[PDB]
RNA sequence: CGCGGCACAUCCACCUUGUGGUGGGUGUGGGUAGGGGAGCGUCCCUCAUUCAGCGAAGCCACCGGGUGACCGGUGGUGGA
RNA sequence: AUGCCGUGGUGUAAAGCGUGGCAGUGAGACGGCGGGGGAUAAGCUCCGUACGUCGAAAGGGAAACAGCCCAGAUCGCCGGC
RNA sequence: GAAAAGUACCCCGGGAGGGGAGUGAAAGAGUACCUGAAACCGUGUGCCUACAAUCCGUCAGAGCCUCCUUUUCCUCUCCGGAGGAGGGUGGUGAUGGCGUGCCUUUUGAAGAAUGAGCCUGCGAGUCAGGGACAUGUCGCAAGGUUAACCCGUGUGGGGUA
């Protein structure tokens, strides 16, 4: 339908829920008023999300050539990246399982009047 | 296949019923089969069919006078010993039109259906009704001999 | 107290749901001729300079 | 003008050109069939009579022979390891009513 | 009391026919 | 000859997570519990397919009765005259009847009546 | 051939005590339910061959 | 009880007239422990035959089929 | 009175008997009728009963309700008694 | 991947990562790499759901939405189908009735008796022996049969104890 960019940003060191939680406060949004939502969020996720719409973004106005002031946050979701496990020593000989999870997030940015 | 209302096939209707020397149970019976609609031949149980019943002089209903003295209405609060009473007697002084409508709701089906099946059921105590704008028709009591 | 029985999904998302964040109000800003939007708490911090847009 | 005719132990309120499921008859596609009635509605008239209706016989075409829906049974008993599957397809046949 | 007496004299119906289990 | 399971192993299942879709929870998602519910579901299946030819004739004489009563006569004895005049309709078109031609109801009720004997307590 | 859980390596001693862990009872590493255990009724080497009488 | 489908056993008549089929009656067909009979699906080998880079296996979807375990057709993905 | 043994007639397919292969069972429960133990108590306990049901029996009635009453599910039907 | 031909160069980014180009038959093969199931986690979307007491299904059932088709019409009709009426797929299920999970073990379990968080993979009447008994079937038949062993590339021929 509308022309359209995408950017992705994989193996993010984030879990999935907590930059969930900052997507929902700019899915939707136009592209200038999404980055300063999430520039003055005070969720530490507000980070890498921001960087990905601002690639996205980039890759909009460079590779095909379409308007800044046009760009709409179209689609955005953080899927589920590789675990990493580790062990935390606990009270009388227990161990218990702690989980690294990492994001995967997809941005997709869209030229419409 | 056999016949299955559909959404505006239902015709409604007003019915008036004066409760002046009509036993309780008597009038109770034929309000509910009234408001269900079981006397028209498009019933169908999981349709709300059915007309509106207005009920006036509801404080002349023949209830006996031991019935007055003795059938007792309990209500549960929901607290320890919330367990309170009243009489037939007392009701009738007080909510006449209560009695009516209580006899008349147990005597339905207990689903969802009911909830809005007793929407169009207006009990009153004196002889006048406020619905005068609707033309309810007057309907008297008959028993079909066999 | 432990668990009694695992949560259906309906029941854990209806909780899960509920825990989002507040989204903070903008106000527009011009300082150095160019125009920004900061929360408007901090409208005389950016007046006087004190607020680094980054 | 309508009629009430009966066939395979079960009876159909049919009137002319209509089609009906009836159960199977040993008759191929596209041939006669005779079959008797029960109630004749002639408008107000009913002829409400068993003399007059055994004279009385709605005409049928055969449109083909199709299948009932397919039941699927699985039968069980609480703890006993038992079960038994079954399956199960009406034969019917597709009738026309041409006459009355 | 009340509990038994009350189960074993609900056998006095038409459709027990003066039996019941118990 | 070492045979590894799964191919003939999933065919089961498949059919029962297909058989199992539009149940809320796990009974659509997980074919334990769907084999259970498909145990459960094809047992009321059966049940019903029986218990509905009784629930029709219920609904049908419901339908007679209101019908009947509307022309003055109870459903018991418009079925004795019925029978008496030797008309064998079935009552799911005495209940069609009833919906769609009250003129022909009428009629029949006329003809139930009619041969009803003189006085039905004797 | 197959191995029997006697001449697969290890699992000689109890894995750990009977009582008091809330696990499964086991007696051994290499028995058939675990990963890596032995087999039951596995193949063993044989020798097909029939007595059919010259006549035949 | 009516109408239709299936199965077991048996009687009455034919085809090898019980190796087994063909036609019609009649009776029977709830089932745990358990006994007997007949089958589905997976893999490997032999014999014959037939498909496959013009796309096999596996997987996914849809449309169908059989009394059951289950089967087929079409399309997608795939690469022996 | 019943029950039991024998015998002569009549009726009744899926009775009976001999001999082999393969079993499972050997914790029973309630109800009716006759008894013991018990206080002529127990949803008690122990026997009898070509008695029943459950066990291993779904369906209808008994509000719900293994053992009570009716009745034994080959599959289908939006037929009837 | 057949071959490293393992993505020069540009852009966003501190990087990580990505977008465009490019290699390749294929990047729906990008050193997290053949195929790529399920549990599990998202995003979009059709229907339902905030007055109701639900072993979560089943039978009856309105109404919506979707895609095909017989009609009377936009006849613009070569049109195509807007819509209307009917019918049919598929999705959903307002509302009505019925309805006490599976296994084990028990006289009797929905049981407040046992076991199981879920999915995937694996996990239990097998083999030996001229054994014993009984049967089905094949060869020979008042006879039937060889064991060790010998000779043969073999599954064949001898071998009477
Ligand atoms: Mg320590
Ligand atoms: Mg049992
Ligand atoms: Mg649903
Ligand atoms: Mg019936
Ligand atoms: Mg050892
Ligand atoms: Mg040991
Ligand atoms: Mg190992
Ligand atoms: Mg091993
Ligand atoms: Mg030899
Ligand atoms: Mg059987
Ligand atoms: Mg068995
Ligand atoms: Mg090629
Ligand atoms: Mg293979
Ligand atoms: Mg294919
Ligand atoms: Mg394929
Ligand atoms: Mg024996
Ligand atoms: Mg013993
Ligand atoms: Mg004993
Ligand atoms: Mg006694
Ligand atoms: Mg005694
Ligand atoms: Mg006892
Ligand atoms: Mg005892
Ligand atoms: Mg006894
Ligand atoms: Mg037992
Ligand atoms: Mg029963
Ligand atoms: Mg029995
Ligand atoms: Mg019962
Ligand atoms: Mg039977
Ligand atoms: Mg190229
Ligand atoms: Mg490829
Ligand atoms: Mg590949
Ligand atoms: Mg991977
Ligand atoms: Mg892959
Ligand atoms: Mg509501
Ligand atoms: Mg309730
Ligand atoms: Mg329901
Ligand atoms: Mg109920
Ligand atoms: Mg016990
Ligand atoms: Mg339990
Ligand atoms: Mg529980
Ligand atoms: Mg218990
Ligand atoms: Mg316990
Ligand atoms: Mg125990
Ligand atoms: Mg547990
Ligand atoms: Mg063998
Ligand atoms: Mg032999």
């Amino acid at each position: 339908e509308y022309p359209s960019a995408v950017a992705k940003a994989r193996f993010v060191r984030v879990s999935p829920r907590k930059a969930r939680r900052v997507i929902d406060l700019v899915r939707g949004r136009s592209v200038s008023d999404a980055l300063d939502i999430l520039r003055w969020a005070p969720q530490a996720a507000s980070g890498p999300v921001a960087k990905v719409i601002a690639s996205a973004a980039a890759n909009a106005q460079n590779n095909g050539g379409l308007d800044p002031a046009t760009l709409v946050v179209a689609t955005v979701y953080a899927d589920q990246g590789p675990t990493a496990k580790r062990i935390r020593p606990r009270a009388q000989g227990r161990a218990f399982r702690i989980r690294r999870r990492t994001s995967h997030i997809t941005v997709v940015v869209e030229s419409r009047p | 296949p056999t016949y299955a209302p559909k959404a505006g096939d239902t015709t409604r209707s007003w019915y008036v019923i004066d409760a002046t020397d009509v036993v309780l149970g008597r009038l109770a019976v034929a309000a509910a089969n009234l408001l269900r609609g079981k006397h028209k031949p498009t019933f169908a149980p999981n349709v709300d069919g059915g007309d509106f019943v207005i009920v006036i002089n509801a404080d002349k209903v023949a209830i006996s006078g031991d019935k007055l003295q003795h059938k007792m209405v309990y209500r549960h609060s929901g607290y320890p010993g919330g367990l309170h009473k009243r009489t037939i007697g007392e009701l009738m002084q007080r909510h006449p039109d209560r009695v009516v409508e209580k006899a008349i709701l147990g005597m339905l089906p207990k689903n969802r259906l009911s909830r809005q099946i007793q929407r169009k059921l207006r009990v009153y105590a004196g002889p006048e009704h406020p619905h005068s704008a609707q033309q309810p028709v007057p309907y008297e009591l008959k028993q079909v001999a066999q | 107290a432990v668990p009694k029985r695992r949560k259906s999904r309906s029941n854990t998302r209806s909780r899960r749901s509920q825990w989002k964040a507040a989204k903070t109000e903008l106000v527009g800003v011009t300082v150095a001729g160019h125009a920004h939007k900061v929360p408007r708490r901090l409208l005389k911090a950016a007046r006087l300079g004190l607020i680094d847009f980054d | 003008t309508y009629a009430i005719v009966k066939t395979g132990g079960k009876q159909y309120k049919v009137a002319v050109g209509d089609v009906v499921k009836v159960e199977k008859l040993e008759s191929e596609q596209g041939e006669k069939v005779s079959l008797p009635v029960a109630l004749v509605v002639d408008g107000a008239t009913v002829t409400t009579d068993a003399k007059a209706l055994a004279k009385v016989a709605v005409t049928g075409e055969v449109l083909g022979h199709t299948k009932g829906p397919k039941i699927r049974i699985h039968k069980f008993k609480n703890k006993t390891g038992y079960h038994k599957r079954q399956g199960h397809r009406q034969q019917l046949t597709v009738l026309k009513v041409t006459g009355i | 009391a009340k509990r038994g007496r009350k189960k074993r004299d609900r056998k006095y119906s038409k459709a027990n026919h003066g039996k019941r289990p118990n | 000859a070492r045979v590894k399971r799964a191919v003939n192993a999933h065919k089961k299942r498949r059919s029962i997570l297909k058989a199992s879709r539009g149940y809320r929870g796990q009974r659509s998602r997980l074919y334990r519990k769907a084999k259970e519910q498909q145990l459960h579901s094809l047992n009321y299946a059966y049940r019903d397919r029986r218990a509905r030819k009784g629930e029709f004739r219920k609904l049908w004489i419901a339908r007679i009765n209101a019908a009947a009563r509307l022309n003055d006569i109870t459903y018991n004895r418009l079925i004795q005259g019925l029978k008496a005049a030797g008309v064998e309709v079935d009552r799911k078109n005495l209940a069609d009847i009833a919906i769609s031609d009250p003129a022909a109801f009428t009629a029949l009720v006329d003809v139930a009546r009619a041969a009803l004997p003189e006085d039905v307590n004797a | 051939s197959t191995k029997t859980r006697g001449e697969v390596s290890g699992g000689g001693r109890k894995p750990y005590r009977q009582k008091g862990t809330g696990r499964a009872r086991q007696g051994s590493t290499r028995a058939p339910q675990f990963t890596g255990g032995g087999v039951v009724h596995g193949p063993k080497p044989r020798d097909y061959s029939q007595r059919t009488p010259k006549k035949m």
